[PDB]
């Protein structure tokens, strides 16, 4: 999973 | 992976000074949204600038980052006497953050000086402990740069040294402090000691003798 | 703002121990915590991220099995744990809260020293003496810190403690001095205050001609 971004500027795994 | 930074840089108050941020991986770009923190005597860090080139709340107008060529830049325009700190560069790298080794920025905010020197030999209560420490302290220079060097007789000194690094006095000069350790039968050993301390190119040295 | 980082640890080697980075003045959930070794006073190694909402983590490869990072937010506190401790682990450890791809908060550090050895008492010694300097000269004390007062602090103009210098043997030693009227020699008393709370000690040293 790589790290993204969200909504509020936050990490989230991302595919 | 490496960050590299300039390891010391100069410059006068209302200057223009630009550090710089290296990747070994190649051209630093956008996706590595560079960080610059400044570290503050007291371990007092301050994020600067991150993301795409955006200032942190707060931070002072005159700081901006960007990009020259293919490094990662941090722009002091207007530098200011308090901006004088360490500033450490951050690129991400996909999932991990990777730093520099920070930059010792001057800011030529008060007039020069050369050290004043003072070197105390071994006490007698020392000595009675079985040891003997010359202490050899540094104070009120700037800016805060110096090599000390220890002589016996008129022989470097390779072992047995120990020298802080330069911090800020009640005044906001510098001082620093550096240490012989030696065995009384090593202080002993020699007709005297000095302690040489080289600033901005001139050396001040204190001599001391068992005597 | 204040990120409060728990205090300074002393530890065996093969033990574990757990930081604490507790945020205030700022909503924690905002940001994702951050952590950082700095070696040497000098050198720093990005360790990992968590983020308190979703407890999401990216962690340098190279402490993995070496630190957890977990998140109680209820608390607004963010901990690391350090397992398998070794001399190398020894270091200064910051928590920072990001968010955007940017830090926007510092804690203060928290030290950590692995070590088999146990807390050691300075010894203090006299740097006897216009204006003329005199000092205390703070020897072999461990772990960190040592505060130095004069005259109970009754006197502090022209005083300057200096930081420690870590030796090769693992002790830390310090001086402090100041700088006093020569006409005042031998009639003014001066006495240094060396405290060293890690080994429960307290010296008094006049500094006499
Ligand atoms: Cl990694
Ligand atoms: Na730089």
């Amino acid at each position: 999973p790589i790290p993204v971004l969200d909504e509020n500027g936050l990490f989230a795994p991302g595919p | 992976v490496v960050v590299t930074q300039e390891s010391a840089l100069t410059t006068s108050p209302g200057e223009t000074v630009t550090l710089t941020c290296r990747s070994s991986t190649g051209a630093v770009t956008t996706s590595n949204y560079a960080n610059w923190v400044q570290e503050k005597p007291d371990h007092l860090f301050t994020g600067l600038i991150g993301g795409i080139n955006n200032r942190a709340p707060g931070v002072p107008a005159r700081f901006s980052g960007s990009l020259i060529a293919d490094k990662a830049a941090l722009t002091i325009t207007g530098a200011q006497t308090e901006d004088e700190a360490i500033y450490f560069c951050a690129l991400w790298y996909s999932n991990h953050w990777v730093f520099g080794g920070g930059t010792k920025l001057t800011v030529l905010g008060q007039p020069k000086a050369a050290p004043s020197v003072t070197l105390f030999p071994p006490s007698s209560e020392e000595l009675q402990a079985n040891k003997a420490t010359l202490v050899c302290l540094i104070s009120d220079f700037y800016p805060g740069a110096v090599t000390v060097a220890w002589k016996a007789d008129s022989s470097p000194v390779k072992a047995g040294v120990e020298t802080t690094t330069p911090s800020k006095q009640s005044n906001n000069k510098y001082a620093a402090s550096s240490y012989l350790s030696l065995t009384p039968e090593q202080w002993k050993s020699h007709r005297s000691y000095s302690c040489q301390v080289t600033h901005e190119g001139s050396t001040v040295e204190k001599t001391v003798a068992p005597t | 703002v204040q990120l409060q980082q728990s205090g300074p640890e002393l530890v065996k080697p093969g033990s574990s121990v757990k930081i604490s980075c507790k945020g205030s003045g700022y909503t924690f959930t905002d940001y994702n915590m951050e952590w950082v070794k700095q070696s040497h006073g000098k050198s720093l190694e990005w360790i990992g991220v968590i983020n308190p909402n979703n407890r999401f983590t990216s962690y340098n490869q190279n402490f993995r099995g070496k630190a957890t990072l977990t998140v109680d937010k209820s608390s607004s506190t963010a901990y690391m744990d350090l397992r398998s401790l070794t001399s190398e682990d020894s270091a200064v450890y910051f928590c920072a809260g990001s968010r955007w791809y940017q830090y926007d908060y510092w804690g203060q550090g928290t030290t950590l020293t692995v070590s088999s050895a146990s807390t050691k008492g300075p010894s203090v010694f006299p740097l006897a003496p216009a204006t003329a300097a005199l000092g205390c000269l703070v020897k072999d004390y461990f772990p960190e810190p040592v505060t130095v007062s004069w005259n109970s602090g009754a006197l502090t103009s022209g005083v300057h403690t200096f930081p420690a210098v870590l030796q090769s043997s693992g002790l830390y030693s310090l001086s402090s001095v100041v700088t006093v009227p020569s006409s005042s020699l031998g009639t003014q008393t001066y006495i240094c205050n060396v405290n060293h709370a890690p080994s429960n000690t307290k010296v008094d040293k006049k500094v006499e001609p």
